RNA sequence: CGAUGUCGGCUCGUCGCAUCCUGGGGCUGAAGAAGGUCCCAAGGGUUGGGCUGUUCGCCCAUUAAAGCGGCACGCGAGCUGGGUUCAGAACGUCGUGAGACAGUUCGGUCUCUAUCCGCCACGGGCGCAGGAGGCUUGAGGGGGGCUCUUCCUAGUACGAGAGGACCGGAAGGGACGCACCUCUGGUUUCCCAGCUGUCCCUCCAGGGGCAUAAGCUGGGUAGCCAUGUGCGGAAGGGAUAACCGCUGAAAGCAUCUAAGCGGGAAGCCCGCCCCAAGAUGAGGCCUCCCACGGCAGCCGGUAAGGACCCGGGAAGACCACCCGGUGGAUGGGCCGGGGGUGUAAGCGCCGCGAGGCGUUGAGCCGACCGGUCCCAAUCGUCCGAGGUCU
RNA sequence: GAAUGCCGGCAUGAGUAACGAUAAAGAGGGUGAGAAUCCCUCUCGCCGUAAGCCCAAGGGUUCCUACGCAAUGGUCGUCAG
RNA sequence: CGUGAGGGAAAGGUGAAAAGAACCCCGGGAGGGGAGUGAAAUAGAGCCUGAAACCGUGGGCUUACAAGCAGUCACGGCCCC
């Protein structure tokens, strides 16, 4: 028996497939379905994804934004049904896979280290020239 | 009171009513009944289930004659289920519906020789302020001349784990009968690959 | 506990074990066959198999990769020129370990041979 | 994850700026406060002329923390500090406003005044 | 510690009772198919160097 | 054995 | 007195009950709420801090509560050594002095190896009248046993008002326990990358050693893990404690009692989880071999089976346990996936150059999920029933 | 028959602690009755204000070579102060 | 052993005679087994006698549901005379 296969099989009914690929260093907006007793609305969250940890269906990505003077990070299940959509706001170029370091960095200092990834921005426009 | 033998497949989590539900996947069915226990013949009730088919190349003659008395292809393991007596000759996941609550017994992971701290959550000793080679030590183990002995059952170091453990009141999250899979919320004893028993719960 | 853990320690620290394996690799690749203790033999098997396999790839990048462990341009040339080609169709399993019958006198250790196969 | 001796930044305009937790009001022997729990604390640093002053033993609700908070939906949220809002015995903000994001956990815990006063509810 | 010490001398009966688990177990031996010599299983035969049906080393 | 190791000092029972 | 280590602390508990809390009650100067006082009850629980060597005590902040005691004032062949309790030195005080002090002050060597009982674990042996492979009954043990807030009932009963229920029904916590690794968060001794100095290979480029038993730094899978997740306390049946009764004489009345019956506790029995037939009182059920050869015995050759040897294992100190041994996927390799890293080398272009860009999510790549006989589990060996008697 | 007696011998603890710096090893060849331990070669690691070299004190043949391995060497030894 | 003054041991015996074991066998040697010497060789040089503790091999009785200052009293069983 293939225990790995069965596990993927349970996961498949929840596996999401409508979300743009992104990377650490990218700026990104997550439209997230949140409940606020007793209604549910769409709260946006826009920041740099500084971490993406992979475990198949269990992959989760961590997004950092500065909010009214206080740095906030949130983790999302990449296959959560609570994510309305993900809008790519900026493709930045990182040299490592985890950007924890940006936490102790000033604003302009982060600007320097994560310069725009022209190569994936040219792709961003290449596609979307569609039929 | 219904039971079934299984194999712990692994853990994952699903989503249900916008909630993360940590689940353990058990490959339960199908379990051929091999022998029924009757009060007439044995004094109690039970069904001896069979699980995981086995190469006859390895099944000896005393057991081949045992399986034969049931018309069952040789299987790898047999375990009884007290006070359970189904109607067919086969027991599958279909005896469990979602929302039900189960009791899962498995063989716990084997820590081997385990220190007093890991096994019994003893606080050990200090790591500075003069402690002399006692940082992971049990301390005292008795009194003085009265009683001049150590209690039976005194908690000490020794083998920990690899024992039968049962977890109570586990919710059944889904049943996937075509792949013979049981989704149970929470954690089950022991390692992936290890044998488990899934019973109806004794709680209410 | 040691659960699901790969890799013997061989009572050496992180750099000694490695030098041990690299030296065992050179000697086996050099002489074709050697005698070690049984445990060291079993660990050499994969350590050498990988190198023999990288040699079958032939590319320059593989040669440099191998020279990190073997360091001998000559013997790496022997690896790529005479050893590698006799395995072109062998999908792994480039070495074998057979136990010997008698132990050492001075510490009783069980011995075995590691050899490149045919 | 706040415990006695933990310093918290003060998130309102009570006049306090720093407080040092001296107790977690959550039963007999609670070990840690998270977002939404109440603590007794001592004001260790406050600006002049504030309704609270250094030494006062005030109450407080923790609005944001450094250890991440987990959520039934499987997500989490983590702040750059531990912050608190000074409250009264009726669990009402003594201050006239709240500075910064606050944890959504505060809403379903009956800290509705602080959640409105908050610029962002994350 | 405080230097534990044998309180009494161990009797001949108790000394030897402890050695009740000290006998050597004789070596596991099987005849070699080629030269019919007794040798431990799963080792190359040290009297003819034959294993798995073929000559593997000089003796 | 012309050298005798000096005895340890007693625990002070005062 | 040919030595029984002395305070406090730490660690580990265990018992008592004259009960701090939680449960059950009677009386009340008990309207309700909340108290008082006594009775029953030892199942569980009984917090974190400031000061002092302290025990003790006071104080802060909580709590359901922050109980008192025994065990050599429990526990130094378990730790500590701040105090006491040697030799130094100083103060106050006494003494002509040497010196003295339940007066003070600063400092002042705490012994690797467990034989016997006891204890935690784990085997070896024999036994359980034939020999074996399985699955089990549970005698008897052990574990567990805590509790709070809010809300509905209901601002109702009670109350001038303030205040505010019983019973019944929900929800949410703290601490503890068992298991787990999907998530969160650790580690991950060589899984990847970057960096310095030096020596080297091979001059460039590319690399290797060493700088720790990882040179340093940024990461980091499996595993082991808590800070993370699941779940447990019960329910329910039974017998009672105090206490409250029914019916009822002795004793025309009365009386819970003398005949008889009911109610009644977190406690007792059972229930739950775990060990468990050496339970020598050695239990049961299913299946397998079977009347062997030679003088309740002996020696043989076997049967069913077993062990040895081997490849291994989230099993493990050894042993044991579990899987596998060519009719075989057990380990190693190889291949695919997952995962980590984060765009190798080489070449081309750009820049005087450090570099940059492309080829390229490339190259490398432990353990995870699988595939594949390429390599090793070759070949074998030794034990192992013939069934006592009424 | 005892004097923690005296001298000698032999037990127990026990196949137990230990085998004296965690700078570190592997292979191949040779010798020999015998080899992890001796010789040879390659590979690897350690020291390098030394763990390298030269004096003085002290030691007194320990130097060199051949033949040896009972004891000495904390194992082994064909090697050795 | 102690710088020194000084302290201060242990250790006797083959046999009448070396007749002290040629030679052969296993073995690297040590040791042994034969042969031989001797009245005698468990008088063989690790030598007269050769006690005891202590260690071992073989045989008889005995023991794995049993509580012990180890003996004693009784009865029974088995082995021996
Ligand atoms: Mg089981
Ligand atoms: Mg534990
Ligand atoms: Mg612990
Ligand atoms: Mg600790
Ligand atoms: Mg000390
Ligand atoms: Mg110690
Ligand atoms: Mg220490
Ligand atoms: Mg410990
Ligand atoms: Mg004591
Ligand atoms: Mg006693
Ligand atoms: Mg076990
Ligand atoms: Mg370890
Ligand atoms: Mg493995
Ligand atoms: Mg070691
Ligand atoms: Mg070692
Ligand atoms: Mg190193
Ligand atoms: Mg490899
Ligand atoms: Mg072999
Ligand atoms: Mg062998
Ligand atoms: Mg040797
Ligand atoms: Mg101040
Ligand atoms: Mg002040
Ligand atoms: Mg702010
Ligand atoms: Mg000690
Ligand atoms: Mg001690
Ligand atoms: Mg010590
Ligand atoms: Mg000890
Ligand atoms: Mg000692
Ligand atoms: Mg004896
Ligand atoms: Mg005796
Ligand atoms: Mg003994
Ligand atoms: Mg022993
Ligand atoms: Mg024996
Ligand atoms: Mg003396
Ligand atoms: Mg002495
Ligand atoms: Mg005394
Ligand atoms: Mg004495
Ligand atoms: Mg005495
Ligand atoms: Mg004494
Ligand atoms: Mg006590
Ligand atoms: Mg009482
Ligand atoms: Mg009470
Ligand atoms: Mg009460
Ligand atoms: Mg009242
Ligand atoms: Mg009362
Ligand atoms: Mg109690
Ligand atoms: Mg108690
Ligand atoms: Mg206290
Ligand atoms: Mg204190
Ligand atoms: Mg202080
Ligand atoms: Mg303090
Ligand atoms: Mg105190
Ligand atoms: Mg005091
Ligand atoms: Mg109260
Ligand atoms: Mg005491
Ligand atoms: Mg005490
Ligand atoms: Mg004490
Ligand atoms: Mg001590
Ligand atoms: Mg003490
Ligand atoms: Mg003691
Ligand atoms: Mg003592
Ligand atoms: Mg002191
Ligand atoms: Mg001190
Ligand atoms: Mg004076
Ligand atoms: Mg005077
Ligand atoms: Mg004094
Ligand atoms: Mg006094
Ligand atoms: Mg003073
Ligand atoms: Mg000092
Ligand atoms: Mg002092
Ligand atoms: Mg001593
Ligand atoms: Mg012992
Ligand atoms: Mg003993
Ligand atoms: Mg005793
Ligand atoms: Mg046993
Ligand atoms: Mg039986
Ligand atoms: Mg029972
Ligand atoms: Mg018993
Ligand atoms: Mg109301
Ligand atoms: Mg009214
Ligand atoms: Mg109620
Ligand atoms: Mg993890
Ligand atoms: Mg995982
Ligand atoms: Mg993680
Ligand atoms: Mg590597
Ligand atoms: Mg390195
Ligand atoms: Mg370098
Ligand atoms: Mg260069
Ligand atoms: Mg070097
Ligand atoms: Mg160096
Ligand atoms: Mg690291
Ligand atoms: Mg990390
Ligand atoms: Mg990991
Ligand atoms: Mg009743
Ligand atoms: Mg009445
Ligand atoms: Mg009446
Ligand atoms: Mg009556
Ligand atoms: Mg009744
Ligand atoms: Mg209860
Ligand atoms: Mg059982
Ligand atoms: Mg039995
Ligand atoms: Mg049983
Ligand atoms: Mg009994
Ligand atoms: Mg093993
Ligand atoms: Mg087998
Ligand atoms: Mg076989
Ligand atoms: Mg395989
Ligand atoms: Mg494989
Ligand atoms: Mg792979
Ligand atoms: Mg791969
Ligand atoms: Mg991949
Ligand atoms: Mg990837
Ligand atoms: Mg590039
Ligand atoms: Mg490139
Ligand atoms: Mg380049
Ligand atoms: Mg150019
Ligand atoms: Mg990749
Ligand atoms: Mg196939
Ligand atoms: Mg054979
Ligand atoms: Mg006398
Ligand atoms: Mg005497
Ligand atoms: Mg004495
Ligand atoms: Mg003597
Ligand atoms: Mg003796
Ligand atoms: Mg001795
Ligand atoms: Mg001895
Ligand atoms: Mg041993
Ligand atoms: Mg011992
Ligand atoms: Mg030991
Ligand atoms: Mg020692
Ligand atoms: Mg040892
Ligand atoms: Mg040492
Ligand atoms: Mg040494
Ligand atoms: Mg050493
Ligand atoms: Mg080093
Ligand atoms: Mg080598
Ligand atoms: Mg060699
Ligand atoms: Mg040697
Ligand atoms: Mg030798
Ligand atoms: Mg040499
Ligand atoms: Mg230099
Ligand atoms: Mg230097
Ligand atoms: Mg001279
Ligand atoms: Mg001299
Ligand atoms: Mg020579
Ligand atoms: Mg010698
Ligand atoms: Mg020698
Ligand atoms: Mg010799
Ligand atoms: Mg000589
Ligand atoms: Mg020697
Ligand atoms: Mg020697
Ligand atoms: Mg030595
Ligand atoms: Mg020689
Ligand atoms: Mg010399
Ligand atoms: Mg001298
Ligand atoms: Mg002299
Ligand atoms: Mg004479
Ligand atoms: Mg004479
Ligand atoms: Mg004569
Ligand atoms: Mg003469
Ligand atoms: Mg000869
Ligand atoms: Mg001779
Ligand atoms: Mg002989
Ligand atoms: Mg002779
Ligand atoms: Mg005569
Ligand atoms: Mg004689
Ligand atoms: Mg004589
Ligand atoms: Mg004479
Ligand atoms: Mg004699
Ligand atoms: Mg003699
Ligand atoms: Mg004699
Ligand atoms: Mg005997
Ligand atoms: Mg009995
Ligand atoms: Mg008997
Ligand atoms: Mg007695
Ligand atoms: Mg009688
Ligand atoms: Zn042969």
């Amino acid at each position: 028996m293939n225990r790995g296969a069965l596990i993927k099989l349970v996961e498949s009914r929840y596996v999401r497939t409508d979300l743009p690929e992104f990377r650490p260093g990218d700026t990104v907006r997550v439209s997230y379905k949140v409940k606020e007793g007793n209604r549910t609305r769409i709260q946006d969250f826009e920041g740099i994804v500084i971490r993406i940890r992979r475990n198949g269906f269990n992959t989760t990505f961590t997004v950092r934004k500065v909010s009214y003077g206080v740095g906030v990070e949130r983790i999302f299940p990449l296959h959560s049904p609570l994510i309305q959509k993900i809008d790519i706001v900026q493709r930045g170029r990182a040299r490592r896979a985890k950007l924890y370091f940006i936490r102790n960095l000033s604003d302009r200092e982060i600007r320097r280290k994560l310069r725009a990834d022209r190569k994936r921005i040219d792709q961003d426009r290449a596609a979307e020239r569609a039929a | 009171m219904k039971g079934i033998l299984g194999v712990k497949v692994g853990m994952t989590r699903i989503f249900r009513d916008d909630r993360a539900v940590p689940v353990t996947v058990i490959l339960a069915g199908p379990c051929p009944v091999v022998q029924r226990r009757t009060p007439e013949k044995d004094g109690y009730t039970a069904v001896q289930l069979g699980f995981l088919p086995q190469n006859p190349k390895r099944v000896n003659r005393p057991l081949k004659g045992h399986f034969a008395k049931a018309g069952v292809e040789p299987v790898r393991i047999l375990r009884e289920i007290r006070d359970f007596n189904p109607e067919g000759d086969t027991v599958t996941v279909e005896i469990f519906k979602p929302g039900e609550r189960v009791d899962v017994t498995g063989t716990s992971k084997g820590r081997g020789f385990a220190g007093v701290m890991k096994r019994w959550n003893f606080a050990g000793g200090p790591d500075s302020h003069g402690a002399h080679k006692i940082h992971r030590h049990p301390g005292s183990i008795g009194n003085r001349k009265t009683p001049g002995r150590v209690y039976k059952g005194k908690k000490m170091a020794g083998h920990y784990g690899a024992e039968r453990v049962t977890v109570m009141n586990l919710e059944v999250v889904d049943v996937i009968p075509e792949e013979n899979l049981l989704l149970v919320k929470g954690a089950v004893p022991g390692p992936n690959g290890g044998l488990v028993i899934v019973r109806e719960t004794k709680k209410a | 506990m040691r659960h699901l853990k790969s890799g013997r320690k061989l009572n050496r620290h992180s750099s000694h074990r490695l030098a041990l394996y690299r030296n065992q690799a050179k000697s086996l690749l050099t002489h074709g066959r050697i005698t070690t203790t049984v445990p060291k033999a079993k660990e050499l098997r994969g350590f050498v198999d990988h190198l023999i396999h990288l040699a079958k790839r032939g590319d320059l990048h593989a040669r440099r990769l191998v020279l990190r462990d073997l360091q001998d341009v000559k013997l790496v040339r022997k690896l790529f020129d005479e050893i590698a080609p006799r395995y072109r169709d062998r999908q792994g399993g480039y070495t074998r370990v057979l136990k010997l019958a008698e132990r050492r006198r001075g510490d009783g250790a069980p011995l075995a041979l590691v050899e490149l196969v045919e | 994850m706040i415990q006695p001796q933990t310093y918290l930044e003060v998130a309102d305009n009570t006049g306090a700026r720093k407080i040092m937790c001296i107790r977690v009001l959550k039963g007999s022997n609670a070990k840690y406060a998270t977002v939404g729990d109440v603590i007794v604390a001592s004001v260790k640093e406050a600006i002049p002329r504030g309704a609270v002053k250094e030494g006062d033993v005030v109450k407080a609700v923790v609005v944001r923390t450094k250890k991440e908070i987990k959520r039934p939906d499987g997500s989490a949220i983590r702040f750059d500090d531990n912050a608190a809002v000074i409250i009264n015995n009726q669990l009402e903000p003594r201050g006239t406003r709240v500075f910064g994001p606050v944890a959504r956990e505060l809403r379903e815990k009956g800290f509705m005044k602080i959640v409105s006063l908050a610029p962002e509810v994350l | 510690a405080k230097h534990p010490v044998p309180k009494k001398k161990t009797s001949k009966a108790r000394r030897d009772a402890r050695r009740s688990h000290h006998a050597l177990t004789p070596p596991t031996l099987v005849p070699c198919p080629e030269c019919k010599a007794m040798k431990p299983p799963h080792t190359v035969c040290p009297e003819c160097g034959y294993y798995a049906g073929r000559k593997v080393l000089e003796v | 054995p012309v050298y005798i190791p000096r005895p340890r000092p007693p625990h002070p029972r005062l």
